């Protein structure tokens, strides 16, 4: 899950990515494309992030800017 | 358990070969073409116990070999007048499709300590080192993770975290979680995710990765640009590499966009898989039609890469342990600067020649100092360094590797030799015998293999016998094949591995059933020049062969003269 070469950590699979936090904007959009909204809820459910609040908490815990989600 | 119908490769490479479904899949052990040679017969590298010899001779310190044989005056670098720096760069990008050998992260911390205790195998410092005056210091080194960890019953092997197939896995990933992270899940268009905060003259950049101690930030603390995210985890290691990943990401999205216009009913998955399948074929074509011939030269190319007949499910497509070390030959092609050229192929100011030691992990230079076009034009119109027996590798990588992100500058050539010992790779003569070539036992024989008695002496003085020469050091020491850029030993190892990757790949693009006849006719027209035209602001590009052309304006043409890939035959009936 943590890959490193020559001491330097190059990737940590357990850290949330920034462009994926923006998928929350689809989950909270009441008028979002219902087919896409369901795929994103399946995707996050697969990672053990089952509520929008669990997504946000894990983003903030991983150093991302979770303003916009007060 | 494999399906009997499947249109696309798996992300992990599982099920490529149906009777042996782990072959070439990711996170399995390298294959051994020869048996491991460890100091204790199963795990400890030669050079581990002070005073224990190898075949009756003392183990030369890797850093002393680097100092005495590899070092040379940068003054005297010799440009290769028949190779672009793009020849170097394709080589690295390709390596990152084929192999990555995991190691543990920072008992004792191998990064700050010089104690030899597992997993640390630090390089000790020879007396009178030109750079490291404290002989009690060391260059840090982590041993590669063992394939069967915690076991003496068995002989140590290492892991390949990547799909061995030439399948564009440095774009799409080699494990399914990361492969989903790379995709654009905001829609059904089949796209790779692009950076949301920055753009390169309105063209896509790679997304950002999320690292706790991000190294790209240390290279410029006030620019606060983190490392990029691609299929392979090393994509920010240098901006020339970043530019290639960025290039292929755009091409993916460009092809998925055309394909949707042609097949409006296709869902995102189909679009992603079809584009991914073209990108894969393009990496295969550029590699085997344009890159490998200029590595091996014609003789070796005909001997080790005879013409494709068909898929053979008895061929083992795994990467050999030895290949991960031999294919590092391209370190001898590295120029000590990154060259950026403007839209008239003239030095781009303020800094058109950045020393490599200040571009490692410097993702901020792509975002803030002008995107990927100046970097790509530097690659096409700057010559690669030529390998010569007294000018092997430059000090930017021998003295200053990762200087900005690390307590001490690493020595890449010395790491290659320490890494071959970590991996229990046999020495020079054993690989000569595996390749059916003369094994020199004496200095006069060695001088004749190399056509250089002066270099033969140096090697005997470090190693004691040609049996103990580390594979990488012996391989790059050989004189170059005609119209090629490696000697016979590496030509054999490299050619043999690429033959096996082609013939053992069920999804090789020429294999019956993969593409239609009309698709294979269309794919023959692709070229890396065209792919540059379609996805940047560059309108003048190298003429085929991109890897030979290196001089502006002599070697260049206008983009309008290059036909595009015709996607007509992907239209569904
Ligand atoms: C920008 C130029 C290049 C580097 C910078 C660079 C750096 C590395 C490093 C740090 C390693 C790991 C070192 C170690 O063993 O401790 C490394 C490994 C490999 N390289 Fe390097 N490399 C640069 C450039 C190239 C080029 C042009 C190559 C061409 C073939 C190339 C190959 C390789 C290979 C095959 C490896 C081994 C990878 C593995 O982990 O399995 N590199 N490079
Ligand atoms: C998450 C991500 O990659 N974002 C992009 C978005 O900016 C773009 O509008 C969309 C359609 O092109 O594709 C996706
Ligand atoms: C060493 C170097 O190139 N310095 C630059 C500096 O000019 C620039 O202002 C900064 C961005 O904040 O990135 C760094
Ligand atoms: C079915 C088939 O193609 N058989 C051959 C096999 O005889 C040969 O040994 C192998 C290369 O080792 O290539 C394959
Ligand atoms: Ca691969
Ligand atoms: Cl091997």
């Amino acid at each position: 899950q943590v890959t490193s070469q020559n001491g330097i950590i190059l990737h940590d699979d357990s850290r949330m990515l920034d462009h994926e936090l923006q998928y929350v904007d689809v989950l909270i959009n009441p008028n979002a494309n219902p087919q896409t909204k369901e795929r994103l809820k399946a995707y996050f459910e697969s990672q053990g992030l089952n509520t929008v609040s669990e997504i946000v908490q894990k983003a903030k815990q991983d150093g991302l800017d979770t303003s916009k989600y007060d | 358990t494999c399906p009997e119908q499947d249109k696309y490769r798996t992300i992990t490479g599982m099920c490529n070969n149906r009777r042996s479904p782990t072959l070439g899949a990711s996170n399995r052990a390298f294959v051994r073409w020869l048996p491991a040679e460890y100091e204790d017969g199963f795990s400890l590298p030669y050079g581990w116990t002070p005073g224990v010899k190898r075949n009756g001779f003392p183990v030369a310190l890797a850093r002393a070999v680097s100092n005495e044989i590899v070092r040379f005056p940068t003054d005297q670098l010799t440009p290769d007048q028949e190779r672009s720096l793009m020849f170097m760069q394709w080589g690295q990008l390709l390596d990152h499709d084929l192999d990555f050998t995991p190691e543990p992260a920072a008992g004792v911390n191998c990064e700050t300590s010089c104690v030899q205790q597992p997993p640390c195998f630090p390089l000790k410092i020879p007396p009178n080192d030109p750079r490291i005056k404290n002989q009690a210091d060391c260059i840090p080194f982590f041993r590669s993770c063992p394939a069967c960890p915690g076991s003496n019953i068995t002989i140590r092997n290492q892991i390949n975290a990547l799909t061995s197939f030439v399948d564009a896995s440095m774009v799409y990933g080699s494990e399914e979680p990361l492969a989903r992270n790379l995709r654009n899940m905001s829609n059904q268009l089949g796209l790779l995710a692009v950076n949301q905060r920055f753009q390169d003259n309105g063209r896509a950049l790679l997304p950002f990765d999320n690292l706790h101690d991000d190294p790209c930030l240390l290279t410029n603390r006030s620019a606060r640009i983190p490392c990029f995210l691609a299929g392979d985890t090393r994509s920010s290691e240098m901006p020339e590499l970043t530019s290639m990943h960025t290039l292929l990401l755009r091409e993916h999205n460009r092809l998925a966009t055309e394909l949707k216009s042609l097949n409006p009913r296709w869902d995102g998955e189909r679009l992603y898989q079809e584009a991914r399948k073209i990108v894969g074929a393009m990496v295969q074509i550029i590699t085997y039609r344009d890159y490998l011939p200029l590595v091996l030269g014609p003789t070796a190319m005909r001997k080790y890469l005879p013409t494709y007949r068909s898929y053979n499910d008895s061929v083992d497509p795994r990467i050999a342990n030895v290949f991960t070390n031999a294919f590092r030959y391209g370190h001898t092609l590295i120029q000590p600067f990154m060259f950026r050229l403007d839209n008239r192929y003239q030095p781009m100011e303020p800094n058109p020649r950045v020393p490599l030691s200040r571009v490692f992990f410097a993702s901020w230079r792509v975002v803030l100092e002008g995107g990927i076009d100046p970097i790509l034009r530097g690659l096409m119109a700057t010559p690669a360094k030529l390998n010569r027996q007294n000018q092997i590798a430059v000090d930017e990588i021998r003295e200053r590797l990762f200087e900005q992100v690390m307590r001490i500058g690493l020595d890449l050539p010395a790491l290659n030799m320490q890494r071959s010992r970590d991996h229990g790779l046999p020495g020079y003569n054993a690989w000569r015998r595996f390749c059916g070539l003369p094994q020199p036992e004496t200095v006069g024989q060695l001088g004749t293999v190399l056509r250089n008695l002066k270099l033969a002496r140096k090697l005997m003085e470090q190693y004691g016998t040609p049996n103990n020469i580390d594979i990488w050091m012996g391989g790059v020491s050989e004189p170059l094949k005609r119209k090629g850029r490696v000697g016979p030993l590496l030509a054999c190892i490299i050619g043999t591995q690429f033959r096996k990757l082609r013939d053992g790949d069920r999804f090789w693009w020429e294999n019956e059933g993969v593409f239609s006849m009309q698709q294979r006719q269309a794919l023959a027209q692709i070229s890396l020049p065209r792919i540059i035209c379609d996805n940047t602001g560059i309108t003048t590009v190298s003429k085929n062969n991109i890897f030979m052309s290196n001089s502006y304006p002599r070697d260049f043409v206008n983009c309008s003269t290059l036909p595009a890939l015709n996607l007509a035959s992907w239209r569904e009936a």
